[PDB]
RNA sequence: UGGGAGAGGUA
């Protein structure tokens, strides 16, 4: 519901417009425009950005039942943060096996 | 504030308030070292533990031994920067008194026979430099801690090996600190095995026979007995009533007069509640329930006298039949049930095949040494020798805190050998394990693993070169003379100093310290590798020992480690973590009292962090009150939960504890990815300290304190005013209240100039102080390498913009402004040691001279009449620098030949020509050039003059030392003067050197007067012996490598501008290479009309996930904004008053920052000092995890009048149009990492070739040519070019007659191909042909 | 070339032959590998022939059996033990009337067990009655030596000498061989002379593969040394190391960087890394052109790096294709030839285009370059391997060469249309008339306006048929209309163009246009691109 | 091992065969070499 | 000059 509410809020934000009416359209925003070019990321990578992190995995399988509420740019805290070093060392560990 | 506080101070955006200073960042190696080197007679640390842990040692017979006294270590021959220079170890010799005592085979006890005792020098242990480094043969190695597994006992099981059952198999392992291991394991079909040093199995109860038990013991010490008793032709049952919990009725338990339970029902715990209150005893039951019981002890017939059912037998209906008409009224029976008491010790004892205790050893014989006829002395020999010996067997401290930890044991301490009990608790621990009381452990817990310092890894390989040594000297005592044998011709140095040698010199964690710039000194000596001999690799390491485990928080990093493939296993310290006594890991934590955080401090270890909750550092408190909110967040028992504000009992110390030094330099590290923080922190250490170095706009606060305690800057020991401050050394006068009456109270500070480090950088240190300044104790009087007035500048910050400039930033690419080639901002300094030795061969001497034939003036252009090359010279590639030419002929000669040599004369004899030349490419000054030669050969007019500019400078020194030491002692003879009399103007209408014929009547003061002159005759006495000893040391010649007469040292000072090609990185992983360099009037300027400094991608922040760099973006622009108004105040020379005032506004700006200052303290030229600071900008402290925010940040931005948004309208300054959208500008902190693109450019045409295979080199040292991998030939082979394929193996390669006539082809025009079979092709035949298989090349 | 022989003393076994699974001796004499180990390491006896009834052939006595069986018959049987004995064992075996006798087993009856071992052996004999070796040839009674500079004696720098492991071993088994021969004539004790075959056969066996048959043999470092078995087998071994893949001459190696100015077949090598490639090229220009008398001489005048050097080097690396290889060549387009062009740095100057194929971002990357020599390699680097050539993906049917990232960025800002913007609902008179309204500054990229387009379709046969009408656009794709070549609809670039649109464009260019068009689409489509996206200022910000 | 004991050949066939004995591999421009040899061991 | 180990780093 997050990501939906943000995905909506930004891919329709500029209404401000003219010359007919108060009129929509697709936004003008600079990350929606890298994001919808397939420019560099993806929807995954613009929700981590504005919307909520999400859950979060141990390195046991088993998905932690508190989930990183906070985003990239209201800021982790020290414990969110240190939930995040496990996915992403288990990632970077991960892809030299591959 | 300290005094170079004030000069300018960062500030603080943090919020908490810091209860705890941030300790001495190398505590780690400094206390292990210092615990290796000080006497502890007690608690036994080093090298006094290794001496009464080998010392005393007796002979075979017991006739003689040598008894240990004491030790002292002697005084190094050079300093640090003399071992550096000379090349040499920076060790101090060790000598210990050893006493040697006689005993008398004649008498009973004869004790007194004979005591000789004196200082036997055995061994040459380095020592520690003051800032944590050792000086191992002239270079500089830092000794890696190790995170290795702590000796004790460690259940665990492995999930479903048994991919068939299924089934969990637990097993045992006893890890001792020094000896072999034991390890106990069930299989799938549970019984118990062991497996002495991951040998074969054998059953589990064998070693319980070697440890002298029969089955009546056994089964006594591990299985609980039920009683059978046989009364009037029926069985009495002695019933306990727990024991029918969850097991089915096979009969009819009954009463005398009461039913309880019927045929086929579980007996519940209802029944055994009615069981235990009724609390009947005796309890019938028929003859079938006792088929499938096994019997507890035998049963001998006293009227037959043999075994009627021995120990262990399975009883049933004829033998229980046997037993009644035998007699033995009462039947002792094993206890079993399928939950809580499984029979796998009785199962263990029907498979072993073993008898009694000889053939008990006589199976760990066979197991342990195969293939050896076993035999009963050396059985029991070795069964002793491998666990109860106090040599071969030992854990001592740690091993038996965690044995009697994991076993629930009291005492902390006892033997350091193992057990009968130890044995036995430890199988019953995994038999209670196997049935479901107990947890098993885990191995990645950090109460498991243990840091092994440089201190424990020195004194156990000191202790191995003891052991050899001991051998050796009981082989001397043992056949040799005893009494006129002294012990110094005994005990040989070799075997100790050959081991400290190889451990300090070529082990796998005494490695090269890598000192491109302080941050990477300090985070290699705060390292916690886990290799190491005695550890993991890369081949058995998986996703286990890897990742990161919960009890990490605060003791280890987790976003500092190598991205490769040492992604686990090179785990960093991490800030306030400190060590153990045992050498486990512990955070400091504010202990709360009823709510109350108070500010004391406990440090808890790992084991003790799981009891307790722990709050998270984020919780907001009442000035010293209570928590804010009712549900605080916290974390217990390695998970992360939330709780009430009554039920904690811990919080941590500060934000920065889980992080590392790297990682806690990093501003905006919570809005960063992990990975991108990670790559950061990583390309930190190899940050190459440009030529002035230049403050960070927005720090931390840790830059201080990395910079004070690096060891790299030169901190005020002692407060006072400076004296006299140098560009080489700096004078300082300490305060009268800090000075003992002893000294004369002046420090002399000098500093390294120019001194080359690891990395070939540069070391110089500048003062920042200035002439006439009061500095107290601690401040930083000369900035180091990268260090700018005490806070570390690894780079420079510049305007940048982020915006996508017509392709040249396609992929992380950084396109960067003329500015900054100009001004000479990224431009480093490249100092590299090349080296001329002079050999001695077999046809005379090399000589240095510029008597070097076939060569011309365009070479010796440089050199003098001595062969060197100029001091100050600028050099090119191809240039001689030390003229050196090898003879040819011959030079020693006969009486025969010199009587015609008084005839006719000499030849030249000088044709091999072989003197030093630059290498291609490198170029730069000479700045030193040092010349040592050997004790005997006789120098030349270079080297008497380096000599002489050494003993005028050594001269100089010590002059200034002894005005310093008349000065002090001119202030004691006019204290202990004025203490005598008064005499105040007759003192000084005299000078002050003339202060000794003084006199009065004779009497004590008097006295004191006779004898400070004769401290002042041996105060001279001490100087003049000082000098000599000086002048004998830099007189005579060093102790070379055997053949070497001198040796020639040139360094070359390159300067490196940045270029197209050069790598460039932030601090948040955004790295990049330069791809241009693109003029002044090209780049993008703003309304103002300030041009950008480096224009970015804004690709790299969606796919990257790292705000951080977009958050310094802002607050750098917020940061100079600032700096630029006060600049503009500071042109148009305002007001003081309205400079205060708009630096007070700007400084009490956050809503609850931490810091608080007041400038109604600060004078006049204080603030007009402080304005001058920050007229380059305000340096900002954004502390990691609670640093400032966008509200703050955009009131910054509306106090520097600067747009809110932190975007500016970038005009073109290529066509003078607008841009569209507005660019995000702003000063970026970017730094210069060691990846140069003149040394990474190489090729080659045709060079040197191999000699197995005859195809060429590789490398840009030994001019290689690019490899043509398995990938590469898959890719030709994709392609079809078939052609270029067999041109790039044979005539580019290992064919010497085709690449021979290819290159004269080539020359000649013709690019034709003239093939043929290559050679490593000859090589495979001849290998499989010397392997003995015929291989040939069948002709058609 | 040459090589030597050891005369060994006493015959030793090979220890591929007889420890590598299935061992093949015990697999020919139907004995266990665990007896013929015990016979080996001269522990017990076995017997070879024996007349009487009592001992038949390969029953391996202990020493008490030998003792007593030698006081019982002594004449009859011969008992030997070692692997002399085995020599002789294999020397005294009929391989055609062993096989005759387990053709005749085979036949009565089929146990899956016996049948698989009886058709192994079978397999065995028929190998080697077919291939016609000999079953004593896997005794070593003559030991080959490799050459001396195939085993050399390379020095150091400071005098002492750093010798090949080779040499160590092969001095291991001439000692202990010699020692043998020097026991064998002083008339030794039976245990000091059978030691000595041990000895012989351990460090036999050490040489042919140290790490095989019991403790590998360290050397003086503690390291296990390496025989002529670990010479040829493993990751660092002859094969993989030196015979696929080897070191190459006329190579360079630096730091990638990005041209945008270039074309798709063109990249940047320095001047003096090229002039350090290409210099007997050189040579041989400066003596054909009468610059240089000698091969000194010109070898001089290159090392002095005159002008005449560099106009010679120029007209030299003029239409003279490199290859641009990157590591790991993960697939087949991670090795491209370009015509390379010389730029004044010291980093290679790749297309913006060809590092989707490279899988390469300049984050200090680094590529290796190497010179076709020969007429026949110009012609595979310009005809098969260059990078016009290859735009499709070998994978699947669909172009790689293909903007990434930066040119999207710009066309999708292009062709994106505001609804209002500035000089909404216009007419032009095409696209020069839209791209100079757009450069003059009175229209934006995202003006709605009506333009008048001439797209040429495709006819039956090659030729082009053309049509004019309005089209409702905007201003930038208008301007993309410049660039799109004859032959192509409107609706290629009437939406706006992400990633996949591109793609899609240049795959319908391709499917029909074919190359040249293509080739010349990609290159003026990255060009305005980076233009495009240099004049948006699409910048990321904290709001 | 097994090679030595069967007494086996081999008939250069192979592009991994011909990379490592140093001739044209019998891939692309090198079949028509290829080719030409087979026809000539052919007739003849 | 060439060879072999050990440690670190880059893609
Ligand atoms: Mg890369």
């Amino acid at each position: 519901r997050v990501s939906k509410a943000m995905m909506d809020n930004l891919q329709t934000e500029t209404v401000i417009n003219r010359d007919g009416q108060e009129e929509k359209q697709v936004s003008f925003n600079s990350i929606y425009m890298m994001a919808d070019s397939g420019a560099r990321g993806s929807a995954a990578q613009i929700r981590q950005l504005a919307g909520m992190r999400g859950l979060m995995a141990k390195p046991d399988g088993s998905i932690i039942e508190t989930p990183i509420t906070a985003n990239f740019r209201e800021g982790l805290n020290v414990l969110q943060y240190f939930i995040s070093t496990h996915g992403a060392r288990k990632g970077l560990a991960d892809t030299a096996l591959k | 504030y300290s005094y170079t506080e004030k000069k300018r101070i960062r500030k603080d955006f943090g919020k908490r308030p810091q209860v705890l200073d941030v300790p001495y960042l190398l505590s780690i190696q400094l206390d292990s070292f210092q615990k290796f080197i000080e006497q502890d007679p007690e608690g036994q640390y080093g090298l006094e533990a290794a001496f009464r842990s080998v010392f005393p040692i007796q002979s075979y017979s017991g006739n003689s031994e040598l008894q240990y006294v004491s030790y002292r270590l002697g005084e190094p021959v050079f300093d640090v920067q003399e071992c550096q220079i000379r090349g040499v170890t920076y060790s101090a010799p060790l000598r210990v008194k050893l006493r040697l005592v006689i005993y008398e085979r004649e008498a009973p006890e004869g004790t007194v026979k004979d005591i000789k005792e004196q200082e036997v020098y055995m061994g040459e242990i380095p020592l520690m430099t003051d800032n944590g480094t050792f000086v191992i043969n002239g270079t500089e190695r830092v000794i890696v801690s190790q995170l290795h597994r702590s000796p004790g006992v460690f259940f665990d099981s492995d999930k479903g090996k048994t991919h068939s059952s299924g089934k969990v198999l637990y097993n045992a392992r006893i890890i001792p600190y020094r000896g072999s291991w034991l390890d106990f394991e069930f299989d799938p079909k549970d019984n118990l095995f062991v497996r002495i040093d991951r040998r074969r199995k054998l059953p589990a109860t064998i070693i319980l026979r070697a440890l002298n038990y029969t089955t009546e013991q056994i089964l006594d010490l591990f299985f609980e007995k039920v009683i059978f008793e046989i009364r009037d032709n029926k069985l009495q049952m002695e019933l306990v009533p727990e024991r029918l919990r969850g097991e089915t009725a096979s009969f009819d338990i009954e009463a005398n007069g009461k039913v309880y339970v019927e045929k086929g029902r579980r007996i519940t715990a209802r029944h055994i509640r009615q069981l235990e209150k009724d609390d009947v005893k005796l309890i019938e039951v028929p003859v079938e329930y006792i088929a499938g019981k096994v019997v507890a002890k035998d049963y001998i017939d006293e009227s037959t006298g043999e075994l009627i059912c021995a120990a262990n037998m399975e009883l049933s209906l004829d033998l229980l039949a046997k037993l009644s008409q035998s007699g033995h009224k009462r039947i002792e029976t094993l206890f079993t049930n399928d939950l809580d008491h499984g029979p796998y010790i009785s199962e263990t004892l029907r498979v072993d095949p073993t008898n009694d205790r000889l053939s008990a050893l006589v199976e760990i014989y066979r197991m342990m040494r195969p293939g050896e006829p076993p035999t009963r002395e050396a059985a029991e020999s070795l069964f002793e020798n491998l666990f109860f010996s106090e040599d071969r067997y030992d854990l001592s401290a740690v091993g038996r805190m965690k044995f009697n930890r994991s076993l629930l044991r009291e005492e902390i301490e006892g033997s350091g050998i193992l057990s009968k009990d130890d044995i036995i608790d430890v199988m019953k621990k995994l038999i209670d394990i196997r049935n479901g009381k107990g947890e098993v452990d885990d191995i990645d817990h950090l109460g498991n693993r243990r840091i092994r310092s440089v201190g424990e890894m020195a004194e156990n390989q000191f202790r191995v070169g003891l052991v050899r040594v001991e051998r050796a000297v009981k082989e001397r005592l043992s056949l040799g003379d005893l009494d006129t044998l002294m012990p110094q011709d005994m005990i040989n140095a070799k075997p100790i100093s050959a081991a400290v040698k190889e451990f300090f010199g070529s082990s796998q964690l005494s490695q090269f310290m890598d000192q491109n710039n302080p941050l990477s000194e300090i985070t290699h000596k705060r390292r916690i590798s886990a290799l190491g001999p005695g550890g993991l690799t890369r081949e058995r390491a998986g996703f286990e020992v890897r990742d990161v485990h919960p009890t990490h928080y605060g003791r280890v990093c987790p976003i500092e480690t190598p991205e490769g493939p040492n992604i686990g296993l090179i785990n960093s310290l991490s800030v306030y973590a400190q060590t153990n006594e045992y050498g486990f890991l512990e955070t400091p934590y504010r202990k709360v009292t009823d709510g109350v955080v108070t500010d004391e401090i406990h440090y808890l270890s790992a084991i003790e962090e799981g009891n307790y909750v722990i709050a998270q550092a984020n919780s907001n408190l009442d000035e010293e009150g209570h928590f804010v909110e009712d549900l605080v967040t916290c974390r217990s028992k390695g998970e992360s939960s939330l709780f009430s504000r009554d039920q904690v009992d811990y919080m941590d110390v500060s934000t920065q504890q889980v992080v590392s030094v790297g990682a806690s330099l990093i501003p905006f590290l919570e809005h960063d990815d992990a990975n991108r923080a990670l790559m950061g922190a990583n390309m930190q250490r190899q940050a190459v300290p440009t030529l002035r170095a230049d403050k960070p706009l927005v720090g931390t606060g840790m830059e201080r304190a990395v910079a004070v305690d690096s060891g790299v800057t030169a901190v005020a020991k002692r407060g006072g005013v400076v004296q006299y401050v140098d560009a080489s050394r700096i004078v300082i006068k300490v305060n009268e209240d800090e000075m003992y009456p002893g000294e004369a109270g002046i420090d002399i500070y000098n500093l390294t100039k120019y001194t080359r480090s690891n990395q070939n950088t540069c070391i110089n240190q500048m003062p920042c102080v200035s002439l006439g300044e009061p500095v107290e104790r601690g401040d930083v009087l000369a900035d180091g390498p990268s260090t700018d007035l005490g806070e570390l500048a690894l780079g420079q910050n510049m305007r940048v913009a982020f915006m996508p400039w017509n392709g040249y930033n396609f992929e992380d690419s950084i396109l960067v402004s003329e500015r900054v080639v100009q001004e000479d901002r990224f431009t480093t300094i490249h100092i590299q040691e090349l080296a001329c030795v002079s050999r001695d061969t077999k046809l005379g001497p090399e000589e240095i001279t510029a008597d070097i034939p076939n060569v011309g003036e365009a070479a010796l252009s440089k050199l003098d009449e001595s062969g060197i090359v100029y001091i100050g010279a600028e050099v090119t590639g191809g240039d001689i620098l030390v003229g050196k030419v090898t003879p040819k002929g011959e030079t020693q000669l006969t009486p025969e030949e010199k009587l015609l040599r008084a005839i006719f004369g000499e030849k030249a004899s000088d044709v091999k020509d072989s003197s030093l030349r630059v290498p291609n490419g490198v170029s730069g000054t000479v700045i030193d050039v040092q010349v040592f030669t050997r004790d005997g050969v006789e120098k030349d007019k270079r080297a008497l003059e380096i000599e002489e500019m050494q003993l005028k400078q050594a001269k100089k020194d010590l002059s200034e030392e002894l005005q310093i030491l008349e000065a002090g002692l001119f202030s004691r003879i006019r204290a202990v003067l004025v203490a005598g009399g008064v005499e105040a103007e007759k003192l000084d209408k005299l000078p002050r050197d003339r202060w000794l014929e003084l006199g009065l009547t004779d009497e004590e003061k008097q006295n004191q007067l006779e004898q400070l002159a004769e401290q002042y005759d041996e105060l001279k006495h001490e100087f003049e012996k000082k000098l000599e000893a000086k002048r004998r040391k830099i007189t005579q010649g060093d102790d070379l490598a055997p053949g070497v007469l001198k040796i020639v040292k040139v360094y070359l000072a390159v300067k490196r501008r940045i270029q197209p090609g050069d790598k460039m990185a932030g601090r948040h992983g955004n790295k990049g290479v330069i791809s241009k360099i693109n003029p002044i009037e090209d780049m993008p300027y703003d309304e103002n009309g300030t041009p950008v400094d480096i224009v970015l991608n804004p690709l790299g922040v969606p796919s990257r996930m790292n705000i951080g760099q977009i958050l310094e973006t802002h607050l750098g622009m917020a940061a100079k904004g600032i700096g630029d108004k006060i600049n503009a105040m500071l042109k148009q020379q305002q007001e003081v008053a309205k400079l205060r005032e708009f630096i007070q506004r700007a400084y009490d700006l956050g809503a609850d920052v931490r810091q608080k200052v007041d400038l109604s303290t600060f004078s006049d030229e204080e603030v007009m000092r402080l304005a001058e600071n920050l007229r380059k900008g305000m340096p900002i402290a954004t502390p990691v995890f609670d640093g400032a925010k966008e509200a703050e940040i955009k009131e910054l931005l509306k106090l520097g009048d600067l747009p809110t948004s932190g975007q500016i309208r970038l005009y073109d300054g290529r066509t003078g149009e607008q841009f569209e959208r507005p660019v995000t500008v702003g000063y970026m902190y970017m730094l210069k990492l060691n990846h140069l693109v003149d040394d990474k450019m190489h090729a080659r045409s045709t060079g040197s070739y191999s000699l197995v295979t005859q195809q060429p080199l590789g490398g840009k040292a030994q001019f290689g040519g690019q490899r043509f991998g398995e990938m590469e030939v898959w890719a030709l082979e994709a392609y079809g070019a078939a052609y270029t394929l067999q041109e790039m193996l044979t005539v580019k390669s290992d064919d010497v007659n085709g690449r021979t006539k290819m290159y004269k082809n080539i020359v000649d025009g013709n690019h034709q191909m003239e093939p043929g079979m290559p050679e490593s092709f000859n090589v495979l035949l001849k290998e499989i042909r010397s392997l003995g298989i015929n291989i040939e090349l069948e002709d058609e | 070339e040459r090589m030597g022989h050891i005369e060994l003393a006493s015959p030793t076994a090979h220890i591929w032959f007889l420890k590598s699974l299935p061992s093949r001796i015990g697999l020919l004499l139907d004995m266990p590998l665990r007896d013929i180990e015990r016979v080996l390491y001269f522990e017990s006896y076995v017997v070879i022939e024996g007349g009487m009834t009592n001992l038949e052939r390969q029953q391996i006595l202990t020493e008490e059996q030998y003792l007593d069986a030698l006081e019982e018959f002594g004449d009859e049987f011969d008992a030997k033990m070692g692997a002399e004995a085995i020599q002789a064992l294999l020397k005294s075996m009929d391989l055609e009337q062993e096989c005759e006798q387990l053709r005749e087993e085979l036949n009565e009856t089929n146990s899956e067990t016996k049948r698989k071992k009886l058709t192994k052996r079978i397999k065995l004999l028929e190998a080697f009655v077919q291939s016609g070796n000999k079953p004593e040839w896997m005794i070593l009674t003559v030991l080959p030596v490799l050459p001396p500079d195939l085993r050399p004696l390379v020095p150091l720098d400071g005098g002492r000498f750093a010798t090949s492991d080779l040499n160590d071993l092969y001095r291991r088994v001439i000692n202990r061989n010699n020692r043998l021969k020097r026991l064998l004539d002083l008339a030794a004790p039976d245990i000091i002379v059978r030691n000595e075959k041990r000895m012989l056969q351990e460090a036999v066996d050490a040489l042919l593969d140290n790490g095989r048959r019991g403790r590998a043999i360290t050397g003086s470092n503690k390291r296990p040394l390496k025989s002529l078995a670990d010479m040829i087998k493993g990751k660092q071994g002859r094969f993989r190391q030196n015979l696929l893949g080897k070191r190459v001459d006329y190579s360079g190696r630096s730091v990638i960087t990005v041209g945008p100015y270039l074309r798709l077949h063109q990249c940047g090598l320095p001047k003096k890394m090229a002039l350090e490639l290409f210099k007997p090229f050189i040579y041989g220009k400066l003596e054909l052109r009468g610059l240089a008398t000698t091969i000194k001489a010109a070898k001089k005048m290159v090392e002095r790096e005159e002008a005449v050097v560099w106009d010679i080097l120029d007209e030299v690396i003029r239409e003279h294709p490199v290859l641009l290889n990157r590591a790991p060549t993960l697939h087949r387009l991670g090795i491209q030839a370009f015509e390379p062009v010389l730029i004044e740095g010291k980093a290679i100057q790749l297309h913006p285009l060809v590092c989707a194929a490279y899988n390469a971002d300049f984050d200090g990357d680094q590529m290796a370059v190497h010179v076709p020599l020969t007429l026949e390699a110009q012609l595979e680097a310009r005809a098969l391997m260059m990078s016009t050539n290859n735009i499709l993906s070998p994978a699947n049917g669909e172009p790689i060469i293909v903007p990434s990232q930066d040119v999207v960025l710009g066309l999708y800002y292009m062709t994106r249309d505001c609804v209002n913007a500035k000089g909404e609902g216009m007419v032009l008179t095409g696209p020069k008339e839209a791209e100079r309204l757009y450069r003059s500054g009175l229209a934006s990229l995202h003006a709605r306006v009506k333009v008048r387009i001439t797209e040429y379709e495709k006819d039956a046969n090659g030729e082009l048929v053309a049509k004019t009408s309005l089209k409702d656009t905007t201003v930038g794709r208008a301007i993309l209309w410049m660039i799109v070549p004859k032959g192509l609809p409107y609706s290629i670039v009437n939406q706006a163009l992400g990633k996949k649109a591109i793609s899609k464009m240049l795959n319908t260019c391709y499917r029909i246009l074919g190359l040249k068009p293509t080739v010349i689409f990609a290159d003026q489509i990255m060009y305005t691109g980076f233009a495009y996206a240099a004049r948006s200022g699409a910048s990321v910000g904290i709001d | 091992t097994e090679a030595a004991v069967a007494g086996k050949r081999d008939e250069l066939r192979g592009l991994k065969e011909n990379v490592i004995v140093g001739r044209l591999i019998p891939a692309g421009t090198g079949y028509a070499y290829h080719q030409d040899r087979m026809r000539r061991r052919a007739a003849g």
